[PDB]
């Protein structure tokens, strides 16, 4: 019942370029009075989806100039005539012409800037939860470009194979980086067994692989 | 202003029904009419369907008219889900679409709730415990300290964490959620704060995870 196809799928952005993005409707989306009820939502990792373009290529004031919208009957496009931080997000078509409104599978923008070194911090177990029964060691990685890094756990120059969870973020809307959590989990009686626990990390704006490490004492 | 405001996340077992609020502020019902979608994490959106918040006349997408209920109270509206089954998992949104006396329903929507994520699920609700993550020199970078909160053991999801009751929020990371093998859910929030005013500014960590009515403000200390 009327469906929505996006071209692009995933599209890697570099900053201060252009990019387009295609919607094609299995029906004309003309309407009555030759309206073409056709809209592109914006939804930046961790908010609601915000319109930017209606009727085609209508844009509400507050929705930057860099964003158009064209086409017809089944066949449109928005573009950004230069890509910037706070584009990041997962793009929408959607319309408006019939029911039930449709959408498409949307457009993941996904924004490239140069790279960055992460911010690699750790922490040891609080008090409260050794209490518990169960440690948690935390290692944290801040702000860095590419998404790609290796999190390795040493427990005393023994690299780890099945103790610990991973977490990434979405590319921020600021600095278009990536953030990282690692935690490392043991029983009390495990935790009291090592002394030395570290965790080693690899990323490409690191010339050597940066180690934090507190030992116990 | 414009303001759409939603209810809570919710849990509820497979077979029981869900009833979603939206409170609406910023403008009127008689030229604007009220949308409800939804959304899957991995899908895209599917729409429900739309009432008039004034005589409550409603439409419904056939994927939901056998089990869906459009109400409205005041400024309030409500969109209760019956008979709820494992897919039906996904958060869900209000939306308003502006309304013509001439030409009737624009085929748009300008304005979005944040949305209320809710589960279904027929294990038992588990509040989380919160561990501090004390900032020490294997924290300080360029004389900047890294702090947090390590929210562990609860479910389902989601829990929501502000800092300093929302007098903080520049630096902050809350990490996406991961499951144990417990089968119960684990995050972490971090913050970023000047190294020079560990002894001087006070660091709160304030979790709240309705689904379970659980509210715990953590101390941080160095
Ligand atoms: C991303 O942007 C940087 C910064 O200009 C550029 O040098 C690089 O070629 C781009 N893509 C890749 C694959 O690095």
């Amino acid at each position: 019942d009327i469906v929505m196809t996006q071209s692009p799928l995933s599209l890697p952005v570099t900053l201060g370029q252009p990019a387009s993005i295609s919607c094609r409707s299995s029906q004309s989306l003309v309407h009555n009075y030759g309206n073409t009820y056709l809209n592109w939502f914006q939804q930046r990792p961790g908010q609601s989806p915000r319109r930017l373009i209606y009727k085609v290529s209508g844009r509400d004031s507050g929705v930057p100039d860099r964003f158009s919208g064209g086409g017809s009957g089944t066949d449109f496009t928005l573009k950004i005539s230069s890509v910037e931080a706070e584009d990041v997000g997962v793009y929408y078509c959607m319309q408006g012409t019939h029911w039930p409104r449709t959408f498409g599978q949307g457009t993941k923008l996904e924004i490239n800037r140069t790279v960055a070194a992460p911010s690699v911090f750790i922490f040891p177990p609080s008090d409260e939860q050794l209490k518990s029964g169960t440690a948690s060691v935390v290692c944290l990685l801040n702000n860095f470009y590419p998404r790609e890094a290796k999190v390795q756990w040493k427990v005393d120059n023994a690299l780890q194979s099945g103790n610990s969870q991973e977490s990434v973020t979405e590319q921020d809307s600021k600095d278009s980086t990536y953030s990282l959590s690692s935690t490392l989990t043991l029983s009390k009686a495990d935790y009291e067994k090592h002394k030395v626990y570290a965790c080693e990390v690899t990323h490409q704006g690191l010339s050597s692989p940066v180690t934090k490490s507190f030992n116990r004492g | 202003q414009v303001q759409l405001v939603q209810s809570g996340a919710e849990v509820k077992k497979p077979g029981a029904s869900v009833k979603v609020s939206c409170h609406a502020s910023g403008f009127r019902f008689t030229d604007h009419y009220i949308n409800w979608l939804r959304q899957a994490p991995g899908q895209e959106f599917e729409w429900i369907g739309w009432i008039n918040p004034g005589n409550s006349v409603t439409h419904y997408a056939q994927k939901f008219q056998a089990r869906v209920t459009m109400t409205r109270f005041g400024s309030t509206i409500y969109m209760e889900l019956n008979r709820l089954r494992s897919d039906d998992t996904a958060v869900y949104y209000c939306a308003r679409e502006p309304y013509d006396f001439h030409s009737g329903l624009e085929g748009s929507l300008d304005y979005w709730g944040q949305g209320t994520l809710v589960t279904v699920s027929g294990a038992s609700t588990k509040g989380p415990s919160v561990f501090p993550l004390a900032p020490s020199s294997k924290s300080t970078s360029g004389g900047t300290a890294a702090l947090g909160c390590l929210v562990k053991d609860y479910f389902p999801e989601p829990v929501t964490v502000s800092w300093n009751s929302g007098a903080l929020t520049s630096g902050v990371h809350t990490f996406p959620a991961v499951l144990q093998s417990s089968g119960l859910y684990s995050l972490s929030s971090v913050v970023t704060v000047p190294s020079s005013s560990l002894g001087t500014q006070t660091y709160i960590c304030n979790v709240n995870h309705k689904p379970s009515n659980t509210k715990v403000d953590k101390r941080v200390e160095p």
